């Protein structure tokens, strides 16, 4: 999807 | 006047995100040993806003209530923040990097960007060195910036203004203890980030200007 990788390191940790 | 208990706990936590950021030695050495072109000197300028976004990713995640808001939201805000969050951030390497700052601004001269670009940005690094801001005003400020409600695509622009409106009363306290003898100093700090908007529309024009680039950097930057 659009944003995947944002969204992956927003909700790392 | 004096931090709450409340504001005192908002300052630290902060404080301890921001203080998290990191110049890879990498990439220090590559400005100040490495082959000076036009080319290379791009290279290490991507290099380092990619690093950027990693850092601004995690200082923008940590941020107090940020996970509270909605996820659209939230990369809404991460999106709107990372050109003014990025020349701020790169604004605060004065206090950082010493040598280094001969090497890295000639790199950034022979970028192959455009003159004009580069007068109003450097004009900005030296016009941020007046206020000689505290790591804690850069942070709070950062802080402010990110939390935007302003930012196009916001569902929910009131929630983010809730966030943002508790960082400004301690940002404006903190003028008062840090520069008691200017008044003043909470309203220039506001201005500047009045003229780090501006980069939003200059940092476009650069990105039209095709020269590279990272991933992380499109996805932000909405590239192609
Ligand atoms: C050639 C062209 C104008 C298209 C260009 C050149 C360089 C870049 C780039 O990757 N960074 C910059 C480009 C122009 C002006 C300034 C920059 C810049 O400041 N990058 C940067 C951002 C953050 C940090 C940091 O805080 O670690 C360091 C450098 C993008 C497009």
């Amino acid at each position: 999807k659009e944003n995947a990788l944002l969204r992956y390191l927003l909700d790392k940790d | 006047m004096e931090l709450t208990p409340d504001q005192q706990t908002l300052l630290h936590f902060i404080m301890d995100s921001y203080n998290k950021q990191r110049m890879p030695q990498e990439i220090t050495n590559k400005i100040l040993k490495e082959e000076f072109s036009a080319e290379e000197n791009f290279l290490i300028l991507t290099e380092m806003a990619t690093n950027h976004v990693q850092v601004l990713v995690e200082f923008t995640k940590k941020l107090p209530g940020f996970q509270t808001l909605d996820h659209e939201d939230q990369i809404a805000l991460l999106k709107g923040s990372a050109v003014e969050a990025m020349f701020l951030r790169s604004a605060e390497i004065f206090n950082k990097k010493l040598g280094h700052s001969d090497l890295l601004e000639e790199r950034i001269r022979n970028s192959g960007i455009s003159d004009e670009y580069i007068t109003p940005m450097f004009s900005f690094y030296k016009s941020i060195g007046e206020l000689k801001m505290t790591q804690e005003e850069y942070a709070l400020l950062t802080a402010i910036v990110i939390l935007s409600p302003d930012r196009q695509y916001i569902k929910d622009r009131e929630a983010v203004e809730k966030l943002q409106e508790p960082l400004l009363d301690v940002l404006q306290k903190l003028c008062k203890i840090h520069q008691p003898e200017n008044p003043q100093h909470f309203a220039c700090l506001l201005g500047r980030l009045t003229e780090l908007r501006t980069f939003n529309h200059h940092h476009a024009e650069m990105l039209m200007s095709w020269r590279k680039f990272t991933p992380l950097l499109c996805e932000i930057w909405d590239v192609q």
